[PDB]
This record gives C-alpha cells, structure tokens and sequence, in this order.
C-alpha cells in the first residue's frame, strides 16, 4: 500500500495566478504511473493528467504535471473562477489503486472582520430540559478563527462544537456557530457567561458576555 | 436460580437425587426466615461448586465500595416458610448421592 | 461512451449487509473491469474492488474478508456486497470502468446508523437588545433531533434569499442531526416586521411553520 | 413468581392533596425490595422508590413510601400537575421479577350529564348488506356511563363494544360512543330502536329513538 | 450515562419469529446483565429475561420454552428472539440494564396479525330530525375496515377543529378497525357552513371525502 | 359459513422456496381436503394439490416433484411450500376447500425476481406543434426503471382526473418496470395553463412532481 | 389431464342479449360432471353451474347449462351489467381437476376511429442513455388494431412493445400505447422517426411522423 502524500490541503491564491501542489509516494512509482483528478462539490472526480507527464483528451493547456521518484507536482499557470476544486493523487504502477488526501484551493480577498450576534437559550427548549445558547460569526475571509467560552471564569470543552458554512459565491466569507451545551442546574448556578473571539485580522479580543 | 447461582449438576452426572417434603420440621407458625438462598451473581456457577461470599452486587454505576444502597443489593435473601403455605411454597428436604 | 446507473439502499442499521447495483450502457460489457471506489469524509478516496464479465474479481486488501462482488452478464449489470456493516463505512460509492480515467457513476450516499426516524423541532430566538441598539441584527431558527440527513429550510416563505445562511448538519452524541438558519437585518427594521421560518423534513413527510417575533 | 396486586386503577383527585396508593403481595417479600415506578404516557417507566422506603437520586422530596411484610404504601405530599401518570409496584426479591397491574391518578372536575346523539343509518351502507347504529355521550365526569340498545323493545348483548376518549386537557370531561353491527334482514326488521343511558350525575333514565 | 437503542419489525404474520435488537452506547458493555421487558394493555408489564456479555441467559419460566438471546460483543448489541409468535404477543418491548433502576430504552410496538393493507370506508351520518330543533345538533362519519394504525380524520379540511372527538380504533373478528370522529354544531350553523369530513390514510394512501346533508 | 384467511411472502428469488399458510375458520377443520390452487396471467387456472387433517396429500402430476403440504391441526391451518422456484412461479395462489364450489381464499399474488428496489424516474412527453394545430392535445409523463410494482401517479396534485389514462406497468429485459400517465386537454387551453404530474413509489419512498410544458 | 378447449376468448355483444359459450375436452367426461365458475375482476371465482345442467343455490336462473359427451355450453338468456366477467369450465370427474382457458366478455358499442399521438424523447432522458418513443391510440372500441414504426422507411421488429388500458367505465373505449427504446448512437444517428397504425374504424392508415 504505497500510502500518498499531498501539501497543505487548504490554500489560498487570488485568481489569475499560478499554483503548485506537491505530491509525495511513500515507494517509488512504476514507470512514472501517476495521476491527477479533479473533484467539484456534487460532482465524480475527473481525471485531468495521467502518466504524471501527459494530459487527457479535453483538458485545457493550463495544467502541466512534473516529476519523478517519490516527488511530483501539478501546475496550472492561471487559475479561471472554474479552477477552484479538490486535487487527487493516484498511483496505478502497484496492485491496490490507492489516492491522495486532497487538496483544496479557495479564493483571496481582503481580510474582513467577523460580527457576533449571539441568541440566548429559549424558554420552549427549557422546558423540554436542553439549553443550547450560539457564538456566531458572519462575514469574515480567513476561515482560521477561534472562539472560546467562558463559564464561571473557567475554560470549557469537550461540551460544544462548531458548525461552519461554504465559501460565498461573490462574498467569499464565512459564517460560523457555535453552539454550547450546559446543565440546567449549572446554568442556573452561574452569573457570567462569555464567549471570547480570537481572530488574526481582528486584533482586539472581544470577550461578548452576557448573564 | 438454583441450578445456576446455588447448586449445579453436571451433564454427565451419575447417582440419584432424593426430595421429600419437610413442612413439618421447617414451618414454624411466623415465618421460618432462616434459610436464604443466592439472588444476585454476575456468572454462573461451575458444576460442584460451592459461593458462600456476601460481596454486595454492583449493578450499577457508583461501585458502592462495600456499603448497601441505589442498584447495589445484597445477594442473599431468606424464604419465607410457613404451614398454611400451598404445596409448591412449603419446603423440600432434597438429598443427593 | 459509457452510461452508468447505479441504485441501492441507503439506509442501514448496524451489523446489516449493504448491497448496490450499477448497469452498463453504451459500451461493451466483456472484456472490461468494473471497479467499485468509496469516498468518505474523514478518510478520502478508496477502492475497494473490481469484477470483469468472466466472475474473476480483485480485492483490496483491507476489505477482502467482508467484501463480495457479482455479475450478471445477461443484463449487464454488476454489484457489491459489504457485510457485517458498520458505522464507519458511511460514505459515498462510485461505480466506474478500470482504474477511472474515463468514466464514472454518479454516486450512492450511504448512512449506517443505529437512529430510528424521528421529526425535528424548532427552538425560538430572540435577538438581545444590545443588538438592537448596535444598528445590526441577526434572526434565525434552529432545528435540531431529526435522524435523516436531507432537510430544507426557508425563510419569508421563500421571499427572502438574500443573506440566508444555513449552517451543515451537526452529528450529536445521541445519534440525531441539528443545524441553524439565520439571516442579518438592521435594527431598524425590528419592530415594524414579522417573519417566518418554514423546514421541510421529506423522509419523515414533516412540514413545520414557526413565527419569529422581536425579542 | 409473586403475583402483585395494588389499588383500585382509577382514583381522581384534585391538585395540591395527598395522595395513597396501596399495593400488596401473595407471600412475604425479602429484605423488604419493593420498587415504586412512575411512567407518562409514551415514555418508558422511571424509578422514584427502591427498598420500600428510600428515594431515588434526584427524586422530588414529596414521595415517600411506608410498609413492609405483604403490605406497602406509597404516599404524594402534594399534587403538581406533572404528577399525573400510572404508578407500578415491583417486587426484586425473588427470581421471577414481578410488576404490578397499574394505577392510573386523574385530575378531578365537578359533576355534568351526558348528552346523546343519534344517526340514523344511511341506505348507501344497507347496500352492503349491514347497518350501525351509534349512541354517543359528550361532556360527562365519570369515565364511563351504562349505554344500552333496545330493539323491539327487546335486550340486546354480545353484539357491540364501546370505546371512550382519554380527558380532555382543560374541561377535562369524557366522551364515549357505542356501536352496534347487524346482518341486513335483522336492521330492517324494526323501524323503531332506542338506545337508554344509565348515569348518576343526570337522574332522568334518557332513552333516545329515531324514525 | 447509557443510552440503548432498539431496533426491529413491527409487523409480522402468526407462526413467525419476533427479532429484536438493543444497541448500548457510553458505559462499559461488559459486567452487567440486560433484560428485555415487554409491556401489554391487557394485562401490564412482564419480564422476559436477561443476558450477560458471556452468554448466560436468565428467563422467565412462562416463556422459557420459546425464547433466546443473542449477545454480540463486537459492536455492543444483545437481540431478543420469540419464535412461534401469535397474536397474543402484541405488545410494546423494552430493553434495559440489570433489573432496570436506572436505565430504559425507548421501547419498540409489535403487531401481530394475519391482515394485508387495504384502504378504508367512510360511512355517512345524518343528523336527525330533532338536532336541528334542539339548537345543537352532531356531525360523525365513521371509518370502517383498515388494518394499518395511522389512519386519521378531518372537518372541513381543518375548518371544525374545536370541539373535535376522536375515538380510538378498535379491533374487530375480522382483524379490522373501526373509529368514529364527532363533532358539534348548532342549529343555526346546519345549512349554513357546510361541514365536509375528511380522512386520509397514508399507508394505503387513500383519501376518502363526504358531505354532510341534513335529513 | 366458513372464512379462509391466507399470508406469506409476497416476493422471492429464483432458487428459493416458496411456502404460504392459510387458516380456516367458522366451521370444522377435520373430515376435509383443503386446496391450493394457482392462476397465472398466462397460462390460467391449475390445481397444485389438497390435504387433510391426519396428512395424506393429493398433488397433481406436474409438480408432484417440488410440492408439499403441511397441517396443523392445533390451530386449524395448512401450509404450501414450492421449492426451486423459478420466474414461471409468478401467480395468485388461492386456498379453497375440497374441489372449490363452496368458499375460496381472498388469493395472495406471488412475484419471483433478482431485483433490488430502485426508485422511479419520470420523463416529460412534449406535444408536437401540428398536435396543437389540431385542437387537441395529449400531455403524458413516462415514469421508469422501478423494481416493486405498485406506483400511484396523479395530475395537478389529484385535481385533474377527467380525461386521464394511466396504463398498466410492464416487465423489461432488465427486470425493472415501466408505464406511462396520459392526459387530453384541447389545444387552446395549453400555455395559458401549467400542468403537473406527480408520481409516488412507496417501497424506495419517492414522491416527485413534474412539470409539462409545450416545446 | 384432459385438456379443456373453450370458445373464442372474447366475444363482444350488446347489454341485454343472449350469450352462449362452448367447451370441449379432449375426453368424454364421466357422469357429465362439469361446473362453470364465474370470476370478476379482483375477486375469486365463484361457482355457478354444476352436473353441467343444475344450477348452485343461490343463483339467478337467467343461467343454463346443457351438454354431455364431450361438448358443453353454457347460456345467459339476457344479460345484466354484473354478468360482464369471465367464465371457465372446470371437469371434475378425472383423477386432478382441469380448468378451461376462460372466455371474456365485453360491451358492444359503435365502431369508433383512434385518434394517434407521437412523442419525442427528451432530452433528460438522452442524458441518461437511452431515448424512448411512445405513440398512441385514443378512445377506439374494436381492440383489434396494429401499430408499426417506420424508422428512417424501415420496418422495426423486436425492440418496441404496448399496453393497453382496460374498458372505459362509461366511454366503453380502448387506449393503445406503444413504445420504442433505442440507444443513443440508435436514435441520434437517424432523422425521421414514424408510427403508422391500421385499425379496422377508419380506412385511412394514419401514419404520423416526426423529425
């Protein structure tokens, strides 16, 4: 099972630019047996370069394959709005077909600034005994974002999670929920809760707090 | 329950089993709760084996280190034997060769 | 060229057996490999093994002991069987020719789980007041403890697609789905505006209305 | 295997009283195990009392439970309106583990009258070959009123089962409706048929006949 | 914490064999007994029996004859198998852990009958002559002849809400159900809002209306 | 008066072994030969054997090789199993007492196929501009490629039921069924009105609408 | 195993007229045991004469039987609209019973003209892989009526078929429809696709053709 490797799976890249993805074999590659396939969201991946070298029937100019050994790379010298996929790696010089992680390409703007319109828990959930309260997010390019809640000025985890949505067609951003799960008795307990917004584009750290 | 928590015979097992009924010796006009048997055990027993430890039954979550309480029970529990007692609930006096 | 069409269950409770079917069309049938690929979300793509007119079948390796495979030459048609099924082999399956390259199915979403169907339900929100006084708000309502994945949700009746964010299903400890929808508005507009949330739940045939109301 | 018997299934009784529901056993119980559980409608049962005497963790402090030997009690301080359900003895001292039979508790509302309809048959289902005749009461406190059929001015039996509604919410009244099955010669033998209700709360004995 | 979860058939025809099965997730599987407890509207609840991961098996003398029980170890399931079932075993099956105390599953109905889907018959109702004198009159139809449970029943499309009795379905000697739905109106609304019933039986998918004509 | 009631596997596959039970009631059981008897669309009626009470069966010759029959006199019922079956095994089976003349079952129709349940898909039929020429036109929809037989379609959500044909489903070379819905309006009233068709396939649960418009 | 031959299996006539069906065997039947079962659509057959001449209880006695030998017929002397079913022989003096092939009777009405349609397929459908003709006949009485296609002025055998609805409740008509399934190289590489039905109603053999 020659296991593959690809670089970091998320970058990003403005339009009309170049791109390089690396791809890396665990063994040497039979006869340079390597290609690349490209996968849209709903979509069967589709093959775009085979023998590492060549390039498949109806497939633009722009992408150019290159290596050898246990070291390969994909080139696509300008990237169309249609560019913006998931990249494959695919050994078939061994018995056990085997692919890459992906890689994903996402476009760059400039960098925004998230807002926070946090709900408190309802009375109707109350009453059916769950308490769900969401730090939310909207509108913000760099997807790397981090919130934390405070409850009783103490860190709290493994009781919440996060939901993130696609990137914007024409906006480009992002939207984020997080949602934390607490007892009845423990939110009764406590005065103060928070939930603290650490972004790289928005220096200060706003800790929104509410009781 | 018996043949499983208190006394087990095995398969190929040879030799005659003798019971009789007792009411007369073991009644009593208030209830004879002398006895007891095995209630709670977390496997069954191996064929001639004897268990005579208390070792209160977990069935539960907290492991009741050794106190009785919620879902943690005491194994061993008495009959209740009486003379008016219909045949079926009044004792038998059982021998084994 | 090459037309492929696949079916199968989607549906499966654990330690089942999952069975799936692809036709052929346009092309011949002998004299080719048929090849079953499988895609996941936390492990990526997989292949898993391929079976040609004349019965002979490849394995993967990792599958071979709970992986079966069969043709039926007279309708051109062949399947895949993965027994003792778990709750790791959600995923979606692609039937395709060879190694690829040409042509692929269009692909089948299966989901083992040991969650019986059930209805969601909406939790009211209201927006805080500092909100309010801020000039931005945001109104949205949250859907939780359905079982089957496929869900729509609207607002205004559908009128308002502008700014509508509907958050992916979230997986939760119990074995239900939850997600949220929300729009942005100005403050301003609070206090003079009713709105609407509307979710539709097809595999449990549910159709829920709920008012949203300031504060 | 102990045969369990308790109190009486049906007792209504205002909010905010005490409440007693007796259970009792063929032979003598050991160790005094005697369980007490509460179960709403559609849901599975919940433990409130073990040992006879005990309370479970995070039970309400308004259950108590009293007895011992082949006689056990259990007792409610106060009614609140989430305390309305069936309640089951079980007893864990012996192998055959052994439930109850249920006892159902009822909110209770001051004394009304049933009041009777009557459908003639249609035509359209003597075509079939068979006819029913419905006799129906709305809005009466008891759960269930004596309804019979007269025929001829003749006793029937054996012939119809009658069915009743769970109570209503707020006005808390019962409804209840019988019907009776015939073959097509027996319908039309008798132009005239009653059906006479026996009820406490309204001392007329109402006989209802239609033409 | 222990959450159970339980699956199996619903249906199923007189001579058949009932399968049930208990999946448990979050405490340790092993080092405990589960039971299976089923409960009945004619008589009340009834223990069945209990396993534990090593496969000793407790039941209960009455069904001892026709009932076994499975553990898988692997994946966390035990499964319940009644064989020879009748039409007396109808019932609603739980599973839960050791002698219960703590811990419940959401309990699965049973249904056994020897009846195939059919759709069912509304039978008109006139209000007789002195309702429309009294003031206050009734309007019922009655459906007749479905074996599915969900069947239900309408006024007006939804328009007579209040005020609305249903009764609960009954068997019959033939296997099939019988239910009527009442409502009241006075004598001044007779004639003047027309009052039409509605039913609608989603597993025959049959939706059956009538009107309703004073005599 | 005597009430036969029968039950059984409604679908197959070849190889396997048919077995169906029919039970009796209102009369005595013993003293008596009861029947199966086949009709298939094909071929027509045909008579597979009869029991009595203490065992003894008559077959006929045909299928004496793969026929049996069982009683159970406890509870009054016989059973029929058919081993090897084949496609040619596809009929409405009915239990009856003696040579018939007096009282027969309700019949049970029995499907053999190596098919897998697939959901239908569905086709607009567009009609021609001369058709329109002509003063009145015929709108249809095809629907295809389902397994399991029974599909309900309508048009304009049930509104739309004057001038409508839905013909029978018929077999293909790939095991899967197909049919098609028609209906017939006059020319002028196409393009000023939409018309819709939807189609409910209950074994995949799939009900989908679909648009016809003009070309 | 005699072998029972019965008349033409549909014979159409007017409500109200006399209608005589035959049987045949191959063997002369003993002591004339022959019955005639009647069965409607979607029910089991029922039995209406027995010894080939008596009548069952129960039956309207507009029915006779009369033959022996090896040739029997059965009589209705007026028809009403229930009697519209099939009707079969059945011997049952041999060793394993026989039944006949079954005779369908209809309603006669006046000769009436179909009206033919031709669809296209669609494009959808040529995406999937696979185009599908239908052509139709609408509201003809005489069942008896041929449909071909003519597919670039060539006859097509083999690859086409037809259903055919049942009688109309209150129309009394037929509909027709026949569809042909080809490939996409089949359909896309021909222009002109054609159905031409002859029907004894009209004289005209309505060939209908689209491109």
């Amino acid at each position: 099972e020659i296991v593959m490797t690809q670089s970091p799976g998320t970058l990003s890249l403005s339009p009309g630019e170049r791109a390089t993805l690396s791809c890396r074999a665990s063994q040497s590659i039979s006869s340079s047996y390597l290609a690349w396939f490209q996968q849209k969201p709903g979509q069967a991946p589709r093959l775009l370069i085979y023998g590492a070298s060549s390039r498949a029937p109806g497939i633009p100019d722009r992408f150019s394959g290159s290596g050898s050994g246990t070291d390969f790379t994909l080139t696509i010298s300008r990237l169309e709005p249609e560019d913006f996929a998931v990249y494959y790696c695919q050994q078939y010089g061994d018995s056990p077909l085997t692919f890459g992680g992906g890689t994903k390409v996402d476009i760059k703007r400039t960098v925004a600034a998230p807002s926070v319109f946090i709900f408190p828990p309802s009375d109707e959930q109350l009453k059916s005994g769950t308490a769900s309260v969401v730090c939310l997010l909207n509108n913000f390019y760099p997807r790397e974002a981090k919130v934390q809640w405070k409850v009783d000025n103490a860190l709290q985890s493994g009781n919440s999670q996060e939901s993130v949505t696609e990137q914007d067609s024409k906006d480009s951003t992002y939207s984020l929920s997080s949602t934390l799960t607490l007892s009845k008795a423990d939110y009764e307990k406590h005065k103060v809760y928070a939930c603290e917004v650490t972004h790289q584009g928005l220096s200060s750290p706003v800790t929104k707090s509410f009781n | 329950k018996i043949a499983d928590y208190n006394y087990k015979l095995p398969d190929d097992f040879t030799g005659c089993v003798i019971a009789w009924n007792s009411n007369n010796l073991d009644s009593k006009v208030g209830g004879n709760y002398n006895y007891r048997y095995r209630l709670f055990r977390k496997s069954n027993l191996k064929p001639f084996e004897r268990d005579i430890s208390t070792e209160i039954y977990q069935a539960g979550s907290k492991p009741c280190n050794g106190v009785e309480g919620f879902n943690c029970y005491f194994p061993l529990q008495s009959y209740g034997f009486q003379p008016t007692n219909g045949v079926g609930y009044q004792p038998y006096r059982v021998v084994v060769l | 060229e090459v037309q492929l069409q696949q079916w199968g269950a989607g549906l499966l409770k654990p330690s089942e057996t999952l069975s799936l079917t692809c036709a052929v069309y346009g092309e011949s049938f002998s004299g080719y490999y048929w090849s079953w690929i499988r895609q996941s979300p936390g492990k990526g793509l997989e292949w898993i093994g391929q079976i040609n007119h004349s019965g002979n079948t490849n394995y993967n390796p990792s599958l071979k002991s709970r992986v079966t495979m069969s043709v039926d030459t007279s309708k051109n048609q062949f399947s895949l069987k993965l027994s003792s099924v778990t709750a790791a082999d959600t995923a979606v399956y692609y039937c395709a020719r060879e190694l690829g390259h040409d042509y692929w199915g269009q692909g089948t979403l299966v989901t083992v789980s040991s969650a019986s169907t059930k209805g969601p339900s909406v939790f009211p929100l209201a927006p805080s007041s500092k909100s309010t006084s801020g000039g931005t708000a945001a109104l949205g309502c949250l859907v939780k403890d359905y079982f089957p994945e496929p869900v729509t949700v609207s607002w205004n009746s559908g009128a308002l697609t502008s700014g509508v964010h509907t958050f992916p299903a979230v997986l939760q400890s119990s074995g239900l789905y939850s997600l949220s929808s929300v729009v942005t508005v100005p403050s301003s507009s609070l206090g003079t505006q009713t709105y609407i949330c509307n979710v539709n739940h097809k595999p449990s045939n549910t159709k829920v209305d709920k008012k949203v109301e300031p504060k």
